[PDB]
């Protein structure tokens, strides 16, 4: 895990130099486990992570800035991975070809106070299995 | 109560006493109180079976108006005293926290039910059962389930 | 649990332990900073006598103490950088990058953000220190931490807090519980049934 | 006519019911408040009024078939509902 | 001139067994007698009851008859027995009210100034609905309209008599009409009271329908007045809800993590305490 | 008297002046009314206690009548500029007259106070049974004048 | 210090006045209760008899 935590280091960091260098040192282990394909798909979504990360830190963050910061160097690179993200969905940063921006979040609406309970009464179903097992296993002899 | 009986002559006790006769039926739920043992009634003779006119038409007419809640089941009630009850059922199941708390250290190694005779303390997993948890439950989904099939009725 | 239990100015020896009253004293001052940043600390600590008198013994250790309870951070941070200094010099430097500074700013940065919509990148600069692209760059890397509720306009440079509500922030805390606990019900789901 | 259904008495609105200027709106629902014909609150950044009447009159009798539509889609709406929250508890009451 | 009156579960089974004695030769379905009580408050009960033999004829309403010097003489016992009871008013069963209910009523009302007329349904049980009560106002019909008889029904309510609850738990303790159980009892009051609601509520329908076809004579000058407000106030606004996005849903997520969750661990736990006794048993059996 | 007593109206004491005003300059004895309006430094006291008594009479009425009113037309109303009629609010405010919240930047008031989820919930389900009572009523209402109209 | 109930909106040179409910104590006594209910039992009483 001591490469593995370098991994999640310049996973969050961004550059990709240090942990190209740290696989091809130590990489055959990896290989063996059978990830390594996964390894360099991570080396190369690394900026993925990044962009994530730093759109749930800013509200409104320049296309510049978010390249400069993760080593794109080019503002249309910069909105095409946006442009990736948000069609993904994994973050709900929108794009203004003006100069960027993206929408921000809201007080809460009807059923943001309720997906918790709606996802998670599955209590009393494990409540009821319990008790059917004990159905089962209260053999008296 | 009503208890039933009859005042004897001399005659009844110096014949075959036990004025009861010969039946299966009287010495079903038979239990004279001590006050009437000691006193001649309810002893003289025999205690008199109760029964009710339950006939229909009567019963029926009784059992469906007297006992009248019909349309006061679409009562409502969100939180016009809840929020505070609420509060205090947060309050009384932190008690029941502290309880049941208690009870995991106790927990001993020594067959726990041998503690547990000795250290009643009547908390949650012994006494506050799961059935007050339930009737919070019942309480807290009914009024939901009022609110809600009005919201859609609110139409 | 270290200022709970350290309060206590029931000392032992006159100067002795931790190698004197003095030392002791700093060592209240440095775990109640890390502590909380100002609740009613004014009738916790800054109401002990004691502490107002070693503080009058220490005057640069008074003045980074009143320079958090009274928010002014000028002088916090030129204050704060000589508290982390001393703390090197000290062989209690366990929080070498976590919790000398890092965390104070932290506390620091919540309690002024707080009360506060939207701050100024270029004036929330000059209130506290100077270097507005250094005050920038400390909150992209603290929000990328988790603390510092909020977001930053950078087309506009403007700090636009999102403080939750009570309901809003205790109900997000009650679903990260709940994740915890049906981790953990899932968990004793696995030791049942086996 | 619209129980709630068009609760936004918007100044052109009003002006399309009683061909009235702007400053008379204000004595207009003033004196419907006084009377008892509205008792709404009274906005003027949009200019809402809303809708509560607590003195009724004729309801042209021979027009009943508004009120009698009405009550029968609430009564269709209900035994829907009624229905459907069966469907949803034949597990408990079936 | 009573503001409501009260109707106990002490007068109507007496009620309906005095029609059932009395009916036995008398079958013109129409038993008349007097319902004794009390009124303190502008709130009318009825305490005790009696039943006449009274015969009718179609025409006009006018053959009658009664003994009102042993109703008299019953009166006088009951009050006797309990200076608090007094005729409260008279009561006739056939919820199809003939015309002798006035000349009833004028020759009872030296009983009680204030004459109300009360109708038992012996045999019919519709949907709860034991008795009804009426009041006497002749007073105009409204303002602009003709002279009528105009009998109204005061609001009545069942009252709860004290005392009674050994009696009619003992006597039914089959039915248990409590709210035992609680999840399937409020089940069960939901169940009727959207029963309810729906019959109710298509009757009125109905009646609206039958006041568009105008076969029968229409009272609008109270139907309107009374309907109108229900039908315009505003339960039908969302952006309440929308104000109240958390109306209670904060209380049903806590519910769902502090009842589902506690009954689930609490059966978690007698379930691992069952099992460790089960495979102790097991191993140490032999 | 009758105008100014009741029913909440506009009392714009520019149209007073002259529709109630004639006391000022001759009445039926008119005495009185030149002793309190009348008189040069006193009576000026007393017309600008008139002035302001209308216009916390205005804003008062219209407290129960408007829930938001712009900044133009309540400055209008109180014959008063957007600075002269927020002082007075805030004076009506600070004695507790009045509940009141404005947004200055905005210039928008607001005089209802922010209705909590348990007793909006409350006057609801009040609602409800009011509905519901008055179902009942109508049923019997119904349902008796039906017997009524059968009895054919 | 809490004295006050609202927030600066410096880019807006205001400050936002909002009146808090405080009525919404039952959401951090229900998690006082989730914590003091669920830590103290489950870790120490299923890590106790691991093995069932």
């Amino acid at each position: 895990l001591m490469p593995y935590f370098l991994l999640t280091q310049a996973v969050r960091t961004g550059n990709l130099a240090k942990f190209n260098q740290v696989l091809d040192q130590f990489g055959e282990k990896f290989q063996a486990d059978g990830t390594y394909t996964l390894i360099i798909r991570l080396r190369h979504n690394v900026i993925k992570t990044g962009v994530r990360m730093i759109s749930l830190s800013y509200s409104r963050i320049s296309l510049a800035d978010i390249a400069q910061k993760l080593q794109l160097d080019s503002p249309e690179d910069a909105e095409f991975i946006v442009a990736k993200a948000i069609r993904d969905g994994v973050i709900e940063a929108s794009i203004n070809h003006e100069k960027g921006y993206v929408q921000s979040k809201e007080m809460i609406d009807i059923y943001s106070t309720r997906e918790p309970q709606l996802a998670f009464h599955q209590r009393i179903s494990f409540c009821l299995d319990i008790h059917n097992m004990s159905v089962k296993a209260m053999r008296f002899p | 109560v009503i208890d039933a009986f009859r005042l004897i002559n001399a005659n009844m006790m110096v014949l075959g006493h036990e004025p009861r006769q010969t039946t299966s039926n009287l010495g079903h739920l038979n239990k004279p109180s001590i006050q009437a043992l000691i006193h001649g009634l309810n002893r003289h003779y025999y205690s008199i079976t109760i029964n009710y006119r339950k006939n229909e038409l009567e019963q029926k007419m009784l059992l469906n108006l007297h006992k009248k809640s019909w349309m006061e089941g679409l009562t409502l009630q969100d939180y016009s005293e809840h929020c505070k009850h609420n509060e205090s059922v947060v309050k009384e199941m932190l008690e029941l926290a502290k309880n049941y708390n208690k009870a995991v250290e106790e927990e001993d190694k020594m067959t726990p039910e041998q503690l547990a005779i000795k250290n009643v303390g009547k908390q949650d997993p012994k006494r506050h059962l799961e059935e007050h948890v339930d009737v919070l439950m019942t309480s807290n989904i009914v009024q939901c389930l009022a609110a809600m099939l009005d919201t859609v009725v609110f139409k | 649990q270290a200022a709970e239990l350290f309060l206590d100015t029931v000392s032992t020896f006159t100067s002795y332990e931790l190698m004197d009253y003095k030392t002791f004293v700093t060592y209240t001052v440095y775990v109640s900073m890390i502590a909380l940043e100002r609740p009613d600390l004014r009738e916790k600590v800054i109401k002990g006598a004691e502490i107002l008198e070693v503080l009058h013994s220490l005057p640069a250790v008074r003045q980074y103490l009143f320079s958090l309870y009274e928010c002014r951070y000028s002088v916090f941070f030129q204050s704060l950088a000589v508290v982390e200094q001393e703390m090197k010099k000290d062989w209690l430097f366990a929080p070498h990058y976590r919790y000398y500074v890092r965390e104070m700013r932290i506390h620091a940065y919540s309690q002024l953000l707080e009360s506060y919509r939207s701050l100024t990148l270029g004036y929330m600069a000059e209130a506290f220190g100077v270097g507005v692209e250094f005050i920038d760059q400390e909150l992209s890397r603290f929000i990328a931490a988790g603390r510092l509720h909020c977001k930053i306009d950078k087309v506009n440079e403007i700090v636009e807090t999102n403080r939750p509500d009570s309901k809003n922030w205790q109900y997000q805390e009650t679903i990260k519980k709940g994740d915890l606990l049906l981790n953990r019900v899932q968990k004793l789901s696995r030791v049942i049934n086996m | 006519t619209r129980p709630a259904n068009h609760r936004q008495l918007t100044f052109e609105e009003i002006a399309k019911s009683a061909k009235i200027t702007v400053n008379e709106v204000e004595l207009l629902v003033m004196k419907a408040l006084s009377v008892g014909l509205v008792k709404g609150s009274i906005d003027e950044v949009d200019k809402r009024v809303h809708m509560t009447w607590v003195q009724p009159r004729v309801l042209d009798l021979q027009q009943i078939k508004g009120m009698k539509d009405r009550l029968e889609f609430w009564c269709t709406d209900v035994k829907s509902m009624e229905m459907l929250v069966e469907h949803q508890a034949h597990d408990i009451l079936t | 001139a009573v503001q409501k009156v009260v109707v106990h579960p002490l007068v109507l089974l007496s009620v309906v067994d005095h029609f059932n004695r009395i009916g036995k030769v008398g079958n013109q379905k129409r038993v008349v007698g007097v319902l004794l009580g009390s009124w303190q408050k502008k709130v009318l009960d009825v305490s005790n009851s009696f039943a006449v033999p009274f015969d009718e004829d179609d025409k006009d309403d006018s053959v009658w008859f009664l003994d009102h010097d042993y109703l008299e003489n019953m009166y006088g016992m009951f009050k006797k027995v309990n200076a608090r009871e007094r005729i409260v008013g008279w009561y006739h069963t056939g919820p199809k009210l003939h015309k002798n209910d006035i000349a009833i009523n004028e020759l009872m009302k030296r009983y009680c100034p204030n004459s109300v007329l009360v109708i038992i349904d012996v045999k019919p049980k519709d949907l709860g609905l034991p008795t009804e009560a009426y009041i006497s106002v002749e007073e105009v019909h409204d303002d602009g309209t003709p002279t009528s008889k105009t009998f109204e029904h005061v609001t009545s309510e069942i009252g709860a008599e004290e005392a009674e609850e050994v009696g009619v738990e003992h006597l039914l303790r089959d039915i248990k009409d409590t709210t035992v159980g609680t999840l399937s009892q409020r089940i069960t009051n939901q169940v009727h009271g959207l029963k309810g609601l729906n019959s109710k509520l298509l009757d009125i329908r109905s009646y609206l329908e039958k006041v568009a076809t105008g076969k029968l004579p229409i009272n609008h000058q109270i139907i309107y007045q009374l309907q109108d407000v229900f039908n315009l106030l505003p339960d039908v606004s969302l952006q309440e809800f929308v104000k109240a996005f958390y109306l209670k849903t904060n209380d049903q997520m806590v519910v769902v993590y502090l009842a589902s969750l506690i009954r689930s661990v609490v059966a978690l736990h007698n379930l691992i305490n069952n099992k460790i006794a089960n495979r102790d048993a097991e191993k140490k059996e032999g | 008297l009758l105008k100014l007593f009741t029913t909440m109206e506009l009392m714009r004491w520019s149209t007073l002046v002259e529709d109630y005003g004639m006391e000022l300059r001759k009445g039926s004895l008119e005495s009185p009314a030149t002793d309190v309006f009348g008189s040069t430094e006193e009576g000026e006291k007393r017309w600008k206690d008139l002035k302001n008594r209308v216009v916390e009479h205005n804003i008062r009425i219209m407290a129960k009548y408007y829930t938001r009113i712009t900044m133009k037309r309540m400055a209008q109303l109180l014959d008063l500029s957007v600075d002269e009629s927020e002082a007075f609010l805030s004076n009506l405010v600070v004695n507790k007259t009045i509940f009141a919240k404005v947004d200055r930047l905005a210039g928008i008031i607001n005089f209802q106070r922010p209705k909590d989820p348990n007793n909006l919930l409350n006057d609801w389900s009040q609602k409800l049974n009011s509905l519901m009572s008055l179902v009942n009523k109508t049923t019997h209402l119904i349902a008796k004048e039906e017997m009524i109209h059968n009895l054919q | 210090d809490k004295k006050f109930h609202g927030i600066l909106d410096q880019g807006e040179g205001v400050l936002i006045i909002f009146d808090e409910p405080p009525v919404d104590k039952t959401y951090e006594a229900a998690l006082e209760t989730i914590q003091n209910m669920s830590k103290v039992v489950d870790s120490l009483y299923n890590k106790a008899k691991k093995l069932t």
